[PDB]
């Protein structure tokens, strides 16, 4: 499961520590 | 000609639109900025039709002009906002430059060197409407760009407005695509002129255009080779390092190659910009003030089988996430490029 | 200066040694072949002698002249083998080249434009003395090194002098370096003149010389950077993609840099190679065939706790594992490259 | 575990279809 590890995503967004 | 079919295809956000009423040309050509490269028209739709749709499930922009997602919000302005958005807090962003260049606070301790060009300051929403109104009589040189996440403090009114948004149509759409749960609606509220440079959001967004036009330039998640985001460490992680006023093409040769996706969104129209497609977003030079208010999704998960060839933006997931575990794993993220150098050096460029 | 005392310390193996019975020196300098860096000696110790345990200990190389680890195989010659060794299959390689560049088969097929310079042929022990013969009168220029990991299958002669080596010493060297199960002993018999190029391997090895001398150039991990190998996906992963004979600056310019450890090895001498030490060895000229038996053990678990900053040869574990990683996810090892590329121009470089 | 998962090491040594 490295392929699935390398493929998951954040939610990072242009607004302040949320 | 191939070369004169391409030149006609490259029209940008195109004629003009005429608003209803004979009421003159909502916009002109004279407040669009100039850039370098071309641009293709992002296709104008309505939500009824069955192009939107496959556009919207193929993750590629559309402008849909007739949701009413943000109806009741259409009547905002500073005035009726100032009255019932609350005693709250907003962040309002203040620059000596038109360019708004979004910085991590969090991340600025690995990068002591960077100065940011910009400074958030929290105040009430008179405040930031005195202060507005302070600069134009003076006429003053400073910008101002309020970006806040509308919370718990917003008045019964603007609660009200909120309840007759458009919650059927776009319930449907995180349903129908997968996404996760709303994250955040950003109010945006800018001054003529004032520019969000190139940058790609993890997350979903409708892009909801409330007040005056918008200039809103989009490119692929394939253009990554074109655009040269900061290091992910960095505070201005997401956004391109290249200057669109003067960009460096011996530091930024493949800027030379980027083509853009481009519309000019005003009241009513809505957006959608997929989530890991780079934008540009710029209200219009001379066209007063304008009001934006988003809907950030979270993406849908990580299929359970893989396919291939990969997408463009599960390569950037992966770029991403390489950077991420470099930083840790040497336990200083001022190590990653040195180590990334070493490892492609003489070996894979 | 320092550059003249810099030069003094690059003495390479250094005066040739003196062998018993005034028998003459046991090689000499015309027998080295001349490289484009320099070189400083690898300390010739006894086993008893603390530096020499402090050496091993932090992973240095050194020269052990006394351990008597392979002493009932300095009678070992092509005679004695092909009567004792068995009736098993030694993998034999034929150039046409001095050099003997290693090739994972198993990778050749991720790599369809690679094309070996050296042939395996497994064959009998007798078969491979023939053919030896058989070149050596014939004035022929093909060059052969058998290389075999020793098995089952040796003769009782074999088996006994292979009790007879020093467990005792090298048992407790495993037990103090907290290494893992020894896993082969591979045998070398190479004719003169013959080179392997600079690799690392990832096994503790003691390399123990039987028959002829051998001149081994040895590079420390943190020389990573003037070396550069193969792709880890490449058949030649480990391997120096560098030319030693003809160095390619213009690809390789940190080889510029380089600066090896060497000394001459022969019967009865044990030299440590650290795990991840690049080595080149070579067969001195005109000093007839040689024979060794290494001693290859895995390496010692990753310590409980990670300490900062990194080992060199800790940063290459990692550089191995990403380039790996890559390849598994993005389902072809010919992306890693590209995506390695694009996730550096214009942002780390 | 992901720095750990990166220290990790093989057996490699050059002998064939070991
Ligand atoms: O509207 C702007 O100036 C910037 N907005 C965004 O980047 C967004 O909504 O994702
Ligand atoms: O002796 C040789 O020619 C090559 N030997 C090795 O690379 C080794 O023992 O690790
Ligand atoms: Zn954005
Ligand atoms: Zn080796």
């Amino acid at each position: 499961e490295v392929v699935k590890l390398l493929l998951e995503h954040g939610a990072d967004v242009d607004a302040q520590d949320k | 000609m191939a070369a004169t079919a391409a030149e006609a295809v490259a029209s940008g956000s195109g004629e003009p639109r005429e608003e209803a009423g004979a009421l003159g040309p909502a916009w002109d050509e004279s407040q669009l900025r100039s850039y370098s490269f071309p641009t293709r028209p992002i296709p104008r739709l309505s939500q009824s039709d069955p192009r939107a749709e496959e556009l919207i499930e193929n993750e590629e922009p559309v402008v849909l002009t007739d949701t009413n997602l943000v109806y009741p919000a259409l009547k905002w302005d500073l005035e009726y906002l100032q009255e019932n958005i609350g005693n709250g807090d907003f962040s309002v962003y203040s620059a000596s430059t038109h360019k708004f260049l979004y910085y991590d606070e969090k991340k600025m301790a690995n990068f002591q060197n960077f100065k940011p060009r910009s400074n958030r300051e929290e105040m009430k929403f008179h405040e930031f409407v005195e202060k507005l109104q302070d600069i134009q009589q003076r006429g003053g040189e400073e910008r101002l760009y309020l970006q806040q996440t509308l919370n718990d403090t917003v008045g019964r009114k603007i609660v009200m407005d909120f309840l007759g948004f458009n919650w059927n149509w776009i319930n449907k759409q995180q349903g129908k695509r997968g996404w996760g749960q709303l994250t955040s609606n950003l109010l945006l509220i800018g001054m003529e002129g004032n520019v969000t440079p190139a940058h790609y959001d993890e997350q979903q967004n409708f892009f909801a255009q409330i007040k005056g036009y918008k200039r809103c330039i989009l490119f692929p998640p394939d253009q990554f080779e074109c655009l040269y985001p900061y290091p992910v460490h960095h505070p201005c992680d997401r956004h391109s390092q290249v200057d669109f006023d003067n960009p460096d093409y011996e530091r930024f040769p493949n800027f030379q190659n980027v083509v853009g996706y481009e519309t000019v969104v005003g009241p009513g129209d809505v957006l959608y910009i997929p989530m890991y497609w780079w934008h540009h977003i710029e209200s219009l030079l001379n066209g007063g003030i304008t009001i934006t208010v988003n809907f950030w999704y979270k993406g849908a998960p990580t299929p359970k089988r893989i396919e291939y060839p990969l997408k463009a933006h599960q390569k950037v997931a992966i770029m991403r996430n390489i950077e991420k575990m470099l930083g840790e794993a040497l336990g200083n993220p001022q190590e990653v490029g040195p180590l990334l150098n070493t490892m492609i050096k003489g070996r894979y460029n």
